[PDB]
């Protein structure tokens, strides 16, 4: 399953960010919510103007987020991962997500 | 002393409600505080949503900023 | 070597048992040699 | 093997507080609080409030 | 410096919220406090049980009434096993999925069932292998079937159990 | 919080450290960073650094010319406030001697201290991942549960007897 890096993300730290992104020539809308007690980011994925999000999950490092969901016509077939740029023991935080902040959220697409 | 030093005496700056870092609130009840007040023994009190000094009354009776 | 702890526990239980059930008066003996009074001994004060 | 002790502590601690209440009541000074929230005066205090 | 597992009872839950009384306006009135305390303390119980709903479902502490559910998902049925050893078999079979039956490997799996010095293994020239037990804490006949499974296809095994050396 | 190589306040060379811990260091405290940021800003004469003609201080305007003390103080006091993290300037004793033609001023600057936002790029981690158990403790219990109970019993037997 050859895959190539094709997109990177950044977060400003606002607890209720929402924006639209284009992946594999298809367009999706994303929502990020910050959880206080669990100090983690909650990601919701869905179609543009959809009534409810298609997928909701909790973000973690080195875990394939989309693994159990590559069976729907509206879910990207690529790979979405979070891995750190600094010390390997650093876990995902609020302000430490970005191309140079410490954690590299990235999307990669299979070659077809 | 940290609350009065850098303050010219001519301004007449009262010491009533200033906050003193380092001190701890006085935990005595209402009756105890009234007793200490008659003694001219000032107390640092934890106030509504905060903590602050009470009064700059010296032993003789006159307010400190006057002295 | 938890047998050592179990040992001390075994007779500590007995000391406690006699203290609780020390008839009207019993004088349990601690390892320090001091003397512990039964509950009913401690109750003489009210007993007047 | 003897790890039933996982139940013994809920009694050992409790007897500790009971001994504490015993001590304060017997050797108190001119009080004690039971689990019911009611007060038990120490002897050196009970001797004061009674009918003379 | 901090625990990674954030699932814990909230420290001092009750005094919080009371901290949101604006300026001690009601404090010391003994009529509003009781009304607020009675309501808040109900959440205490629910907040506490939120943990056991997650803590107790782990295989380490799962009770037999629900441990069967964990085993059922993995295909390991209770059969006649009892709770203390039913936990063991679940661990043993699951651990077998990343094993190769080497001498160093076999010692590791037996290590979790008999402490540090409770087990030893002799080896023989013609496929002979021996297992020695010194500090068994559970009955072994029911555990025996698994002890065969994590061995090479052609092992020749003897089992002897005793208390102490 | 601007990070950069640490400059020794005493010599001007890089602060390789004491002979017992020789190495290289980064300026971490805001005080140290601001010190060198002002030092370099004042030490480089205007226009003398290639790759940036606008950096530096124009000493040539004043040195060697008959100048008014008041004008110089304004420029000295203005260059300081170009840093975005300067709170205020406390005092300023500008004095000039006509015999030796020397000029020497004194002043201090106040700056606060901030937080580190993230430790990912610096050294350590703040979490406390658990430790795996040892031997058959997990499947059969632990002895410490006995030791702690024995100690509690012993201390309680100690408490009741007066001492």
């Amino acid at each position: 399953r050859t895959v190539v890096r094709t997109f990177d993300f950044e977060l400003s730290g606002y607890p209720d960010e929402t924006f639209r992104v284009v992946l594999d020539s298809v367009t999706y809308e994303l929502r990020f919510m910050w959880n206080e007690r669990d100090e983690s980011w909650f990601m919701s994925l869905g179609d543009i103007g959809a009534q409810r999000p298609t997928i909701t999950s909790k973000l973690t490092c080195y875990s394939d987020i989309l693994a159990p969901y590559r069976y729907l016509d509206n879910v990207p077939d690529g790979n979405l991962y979070l891995w750190p740029l600094g010390d390997i023991r650093t876990r995902a935080g609020r302000f430490n997500i970005g191309p140079l902040k410490g954690i590299q959220m990235t999307y990669s697409s299979l070659i077809e | 002393i940290g609350a009065m030093a850098a303050n010219d005496p001519s301004y007449g700056d009262s010491l009533h409600l200033k906050t003193m870092p380092g001190m701890v609130p006085f935990a005595g009840s209402d009756t105890q505080r009234s007793n200490a007040w008659s003694r001219n023994a000032n107390i640092y009190r934890g106030l509504y949503g905060g903590g602050s000094y009470i009064e700059g009354k010296t032993s003789s009776g006159q307010y400190v900023d006057v002295i | 070597d938890a047998d050592k702890a179990v040992d001390q526990i075994i007779e500590d239980s007995k000391r406690l048992h006699i203290v609780v059930n020390g008839t009207g008066t019993e004088q349990a003996v601690a390892e320090d040699g001091s003397l512990l009074p039964s509950v009913r001994k401690a109750l003489i004060d009210n007993l007047y | 093997i003897a790890l039933l002790s996982s139940d013994a502590d809920k009694a050992v601690d409790q007897i500790i507080e009971d001994s504490k209440r015993l001590h304060i009541v017997v050797n108190g000074t001119g009080q004690a609080v039971a689990e019911d929230g009611s007060l038990l005066p120490s002897v050196r205090k009970a001797l004061i409030d009674n009918l003379y | 410096l901090k625990d990674v597992n954030h699932i814990h009872p909230l420290p001092d839950f009750v005094r919080g919220g009371f901290d949101y009384v604006p300026s001690d306006i009601f404090s010391g009135k003994e009529n509003f406090e009781q009304t607020l305390r009675i309501l808040l303390e109900r959440l205490e119980f629910i907040d506490q049980k939120m943990v056991e709903l997650a803590e107790l479902r782990t295989t380490l502490n799962a009770e037999d009434a629900i441990l069967d559910e964990i085993g059922r998902q993995l295909g390991i049925y209770r059969n006649g096993l009892n709770d203390p050893e039913y936990r063991a078999v679940i661990m043993i079979l699951t651990g077998n999925n990343s094993k190769s039956g080497t001498r160093a490997d076999i010692i590791a799996t037996l290590k979790q069932l008999f402490g540090e010095d409770g087990v030893t293994t002799y080896k023989g020239y013609n496929y002979r292998l021996d297992i020695n037990i010194f500090n068994t804490c559970m009955e072994v006949t029911d555990i025996l079937p698994e002890i065969i499974d994590m061995l090479p296809l052609v092992t020749h095994l003897r089992v002897v159990e005793n208390q102490g050396y | 919080q601007f990070k950069d190589l640490l400059l020794d306040p005493l010599t001007g060379d890089l602060d390789f450290g004491t002979p017992g811990d020789r190495g290289m260091r980064l300026a971490l405290t805001n005080q140290l960073s601001l010190r060198q940021r002002l030092y370099l800003r004042f030490a480089i004469w205007a226009g003398d650094w290639y790759f940036d003609e606008t950096f530096g201080f124009p000493y040539r305007t004043f040195v060697g010319k008959k100048t008014v003390k008041a004008v110089l103080d304004g420029r000295i006091k203005s260059e300081v406030r170009q840093e975005p993290d300067v709170l205020q300037i406390t005092d300023f004793q500008s004095t000039m001697d006509v015999v030796s033609r020397s000029y020497k001023c004194f002043f201090t600057v106040v700056t606060a201290e901030g937080e580190e936002i993230s430790l990912a790029f610096v050294g350590e981690d703040e979490y406390q991942y658990p430790t795996p158990p040892e031997s058959n403790v997990q499947l059969c219990g632990d002895e410490g549960v006995i030791i702690n109970f024995k100690n509690k019993l012993y201390y309680l037997i100690n408490f009741r007897l007066p001492k």
